[PDB]
DNA sequence: GACTATGCACGTAAAACAG
DNA sequence: CTGTTTTACGTGCAT
DNA sequence: AGTCATTCATGACCTTGGT
DNA sequence: ACCAAGGTCATGAAT
């Protein structure tokens, strides 16, 4: 399950699915695709994440316990929940790992733009306000992180992308976090949803 | 650059955004179809399917690579959904090989079944034809998709947790509320007795649901249990929303720990309230609306929908309005035309271009371009202008419906007398029995 | 009825004669296609794709409900096969998304990639157009399939076993083949010394393959660099097989000590033993009957097969002319006339009336009457006065050519030249 | 993997699948059921065949051992190799069983005929040769192999024994074993290369 | 969304065959 | 601890 | 061509909880 | 082994 490899600069890519974890292990590790949906930490019992084998072969690779890590999702607002639960699984384990701020979520390309059919022309992470700097021609959308060689466009110029994490935390954001996501009493996140 | 730094505090509160409004992927308090399924009922239209069975491959491919990025088996599997009569009352989709049993069938993958857009399955596409509901824009941007289906069969309630209700007592009701807007809800349960489920059988608590119609609780729900007696002398009470799969060995386990299925009628109720045998149910009536997420009851649903359709029926009018106008103008014009057929054929001839010929229609006439262009678009056939005093009969033809249509437009009594006609039509059609 | 009794030397005769013909499905000796392969370039194309990336699904379900009852992933399965580059010389189908690795690399399911129709991938399927290759019918009787694309790039032996053989040295020999017909295994190897393969590199085996290419049978070889790293140490390292077990095959030798870690006899033992160096069986179907062949045949029929597509495209283009110059031919002549016909046009009656009555002042026929009736007041402007003049010689001499395509058996294999050149040109491979 | 089921009348039936034993399993308009989802028998070892799922889950569900069971293939061509097996993996071993002759091998239909698209108008034919003739205005199809019948459909040739099936081996004998050994199983490649001088 | 057995042929590298 | 036969492993298209 | 875990919410039925 | 808290299992559309 893991993707081969000295502990010079860390180094550990953290990737959404076989295919993903596939198309990233064919360019710059100095991996470990994350298969399925994580468990939501706050949302069980500490047992329970022990059975976890998302937790565990997590774990596994690299030390630490309880007592350059990227992690490469998507654009699916389906990848933001597995964004938004690894933090958690970040966070509520594995404390001083982000806290020290080691781990950065990686910043995936949005819209590529094309041209010569045949003479080659393409470009490249907000296709929104963004976009516009870049008719006649051509584009594309970017559907998450697998229909992308490119992959070195977000892989082998680390921080051509990265977005480092954490930084100055603290706590009351404690409160937030128990209240967003895990698994709160239902009340709280319906609530959240007021800024929605 | 490995540039900006963020808050957990940052990043957890714009993602988990993100994902929540991926939570409006819930059924709509108008269509009742939550979108993998608007989707799935358009593509298998546009593609149209009355026809033969088209295989499935094709059929959730197509899905799945113009309305739909998501997953295939997640795709057609949701499908197969909609396939299972004992899941729908108006099953949306109907299929042929292995649907799947209530008792615990898996279905087999997209490389076996064959379907097709089913028969009530027709009506809520049945008007998408026109400019009806408001259509958005593909993922790829290559085709466009609408944003909730028009919707004759009221599907909302006849299918976050909305049972079903039987088209028969919906249409019903829905007449009652347009003629009488202010309706109380217990006047109106009149027709809606309760849920029809497709195993209906017996349901209880008529104090539970009637307040439950407006609040958006709990019922009961019993089933169908028979009473006879078999050979030798002995008893025979034997079994015929929800699961046969796991009722099967429960009956079972009861005599398995002997602590109570045709070998006392106190026995019965023993299994009747612990055995799973007549659990159920909850209600949660719960969609979105104003593109907004919130609990409704039996008399917004309608509200809603009878609003839903007062701007589909508008729109059939302004659109269908629209088309008659623009026809009976070439119409109107090409009438005119006869009278000087000989002087009109005769300038196009020693015209000059293409282009050429319809401008030089300034003199010798007044029309228009789409006045001209059919003009000169004409073809020698035509030139038979047989319709000599039938066109004639047209501009008046075609002058009737652009007066009743447009009629539908300020008349808002003449308007819900249509919704009405229809709404009664598929009562009477695809009508069902009761349960 | 429980009827029917019979013979396991009945049914097991019976029932084994059906599986058996199910194995002409193996490629033929002209495309050089298995039909699993052929009906998804197909079917690529009818769906028309140098347009943008189409998904998979919809691809393969499209295939897969048309053109092949089997599986899903059987169908697309063989798909990504033609995607890998590192499997073919031109590969007749680009995807993007994870291909998959020469390291042992699992495709993504149809969820994930999207793919089209590559370049030479054109070829092949580069004139089904018109009635080129005669196309049969669909197994649900909807569509209909064609029984072998017509092909320009010789698939069959530029991809029962058949190694690559690199469209450069191909297309030239299939040039001597055609002005020289009689030719020796000897001279004709001249052209193709050997198999390319897309990780060539050696093959070995000048007097083994010399005699294999009329056999049908045989066995080549096939080798996998020298430098010096610092400090001292001996540095040789490795820059049609699978890169999925010699990875470790190589750390193997180490494990069991019997790689820039200094005698180069050491080299020699893991380059026969450790699989860093390790057949031909050549066998299609002709004459719709499965057969060996050799570099001779193979080149025949394809010489032959060819010879009768572009007869086609022939005898077609040359009917379609006809029946243009017939139309223009007339509608020339009706430009005389104009006036008067223009006339009993009006006073004439129904829309079948008008051309009937195109009896009198003419001897025009049903299709010279069409367009002199399905014509529009547009082109009732009809410039053409003089132009259409012009066509009755422009599509004269096109019908002039053509049919002398059908006599010229000799200005046919020119065309096929030209064209085969032409290939060899702009869809040109370097060597290896 | 079963399907439930007294040997009153034997009664086994074997599909190709789990999505025929799936449809089966659900169409029971006549079990008196298990998917086979098979090894050569003379194409490898008896220790072999005893590893194989296929020949153990087989000869576990009823007794016999070396020392009515409807076959129900498709019309795949695909679909004979699992008859043609089968036959030989009830031959080689379990002898009796097909030598008294209680297996008999299922005669699914060929091409079922529509009409009234309302009003419902279908049929059957086993043959669509010679014996389609016998049934324009109104629909055809083709039948692609035991599955798209629907559970309902499937009691035509299901919940109807003898409406369908094909009783199998009758008089056998020797000098057939020969042909068996040469058809399927494995023989050395020159026996099969040469039994398609018939075909 | 990657596990898994098998047939169909045919090569051959890796186990089992004896004393 | 040999040299032999034998055995399993691999590859595309199907189930 | 089935296998398998989890998210997300919400409920009734089973597993612990103590002595 | 009571009666109560906690723990599990299940259901659609996604990964
Ligand atoms: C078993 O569920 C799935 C998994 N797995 C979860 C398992 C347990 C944990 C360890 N990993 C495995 C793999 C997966 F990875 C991908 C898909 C998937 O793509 C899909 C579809 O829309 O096509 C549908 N399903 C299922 C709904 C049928 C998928
Ligand atoms: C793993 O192979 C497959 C199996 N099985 C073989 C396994 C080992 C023995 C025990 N049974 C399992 C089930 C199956 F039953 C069906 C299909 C199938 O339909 C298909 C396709 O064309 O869609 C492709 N494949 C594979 C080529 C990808 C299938």
């Amino acid at each position: 399950t893991p993707a081969q490899s000295n502990p010079a600069k860390n180094e550990l890519y953290l990737v959404e699915g076989d295919s993903a974890g596939g198309s990233a292990k064919q360019d710059r590790k100095f991996i470990l695709p994350l298969r399925g949906k994580v468990i939501n930490t706050a949302k069980a019992k500490m047992a329970d994440i022990l059975k976890n084998e998302e937790i565990n072969t997590m774990i596994y690779t690299i030390g630490a316990g309880v007592g350059k890590i990227i992690i490469m999702t998507d654009a699916d607002t389906d990848g933001a929940h597995i964004q938004t639960l690894l933090l958690t699984f970040f966070y509520r384990y594995m404390r001083p790992l982000v806290e020290a701020g080691h781990v950065y979520i990686a910043l995936p390309p949005l819209y590529k733009m094309s041209k010569g059919k045949g003479k080659k022309e393409e470009v490249a992470a907000w296709t929104d306000g963004e976009l516009e700097e870049l008719k006649g021609a051509t584009l594309q959308r970017y559907k998450g992180l697998g229909e992308m060689d490119q992959l070195w466009e977000t892989t082998m110029n680390p921080e051509t992308r990265t977005l480092i994490r954490v930084t100055i935390e603290d706590l009351a954001r404690a409160e937030r976090r128990v209240n967003v996501l895990m698994g709160d009493k239902v009340e709280p996140r319906r609530k959240w949803i007021e800024d929605n | 650059q490995n540039m900006s730094l963020e808050d957990i505090m940052g990043e957890r509160f714009g993602r988990y955004s993100k994902y929540i409004i991926q939570d409006r992927a819930l059924p709509d308090i108008r269509d009742g179809l939550k979108p993998v399924q608007r989707r799935i009922l358009y593509s298998m239209n546009k593609d149209s399917n009355d026809k033969s069975y088209r295989k499935s491959a094709k059929s959730v491919g197509n899905i799945m690579g113009n309305f739909h990025p998501h997953g295939d088996s997640s795709i057609y599997d949701a499908m197969v959904r909609m396939s299972q009569n004992w899941k729908n009352r108006e099953i949306l989709v109907e299929m042929h090989g292995n649907n799947g049993s209530m008792d615990g069938d898996p279905p087999a993958a997209m490389r076996y079944t064959e379907a097709r857009l089913s028969e009530i399955a027709g009506y809520l596409l049945q008007d998408i034809e026109k400019k009806t509901v408001p259509f958005a824009w593909n993922f790829d941007d290559t085709e466009k998709e609408p944003t909730v289906l028009p919707a004759a069969f009221p599907n909302l309630l006849v299918n976050t947790d909305i049972p079903p209700h039987n088209l028969a007592e919906v249409i019903d009701a829905a007449v009652y509320m347009i003629d009488h807007p202010t309706a109380k809800i217990d006047k109106l349960m009149e027709f809606l007795p309760g849920p029809d489920f497709p195993t209906g059988a017996i349901i209880q608590g008529r104090d539970e649901i009637k307040k439950a119609y407006e609040t958006g609780g709990r019922v009961v729900v019993r089933s169908k249990t028979e009473i006879e007696k078999l050979k030798g002398g002995k008893e025979q009470i034997v079994i015929t929303e929800i699961n046969k799969a796991n009722l099967v060995k429960k009956i079972d386990d009861v005599r398995v720990n002997n602590k109570v299925i045709e070998l006392t009628e106190l026995v019965l109720n023993y299994l009747f309230k612990y055995t799973d045998l007549q659990i159920n149910y909850n209600f949660n009536m719960v969609a979105i609306d104003n593109f907004t997420p919130r609990q409704v009851g039996i008399v917004p649903i309608l509200s809603s929908y009878i609003a839903h359709r007062r701007e589909v029926i508008l729109a059939r009018s302004r659109f269908d309005k629209e088309k008659a106008e623009k026809r009976l103008h070439i119409v109107e014009g090409l009438i005119r035309v006869i009278s000087i057929l000989d002087e009109v054929i005769a300038l196009i001839r020693a015209s000059e271009n293409k282009a050429d010929a319809k401008e030089n229609l300034k003199v010798s006439y007044d029309f228009t371009e789409e006045q001209a262009e059919a003009i000169v678009t004409l073809q020698l056939y035509r030139l038979t202008n047989t319709d000599v005093v039938v066109l004639q009969e047209e501009e008046a033809e075609l002058r009737e419906k652009i007066a009743m249509l447009a009629a539908i437009i300020g008349d808002e009594r003449t308007m819900y007398n249509l919704m009405k006609k229809e709404l009664r039509e598929v009562k009477k059609k695809f009508a069902t029995p009761r349960l």
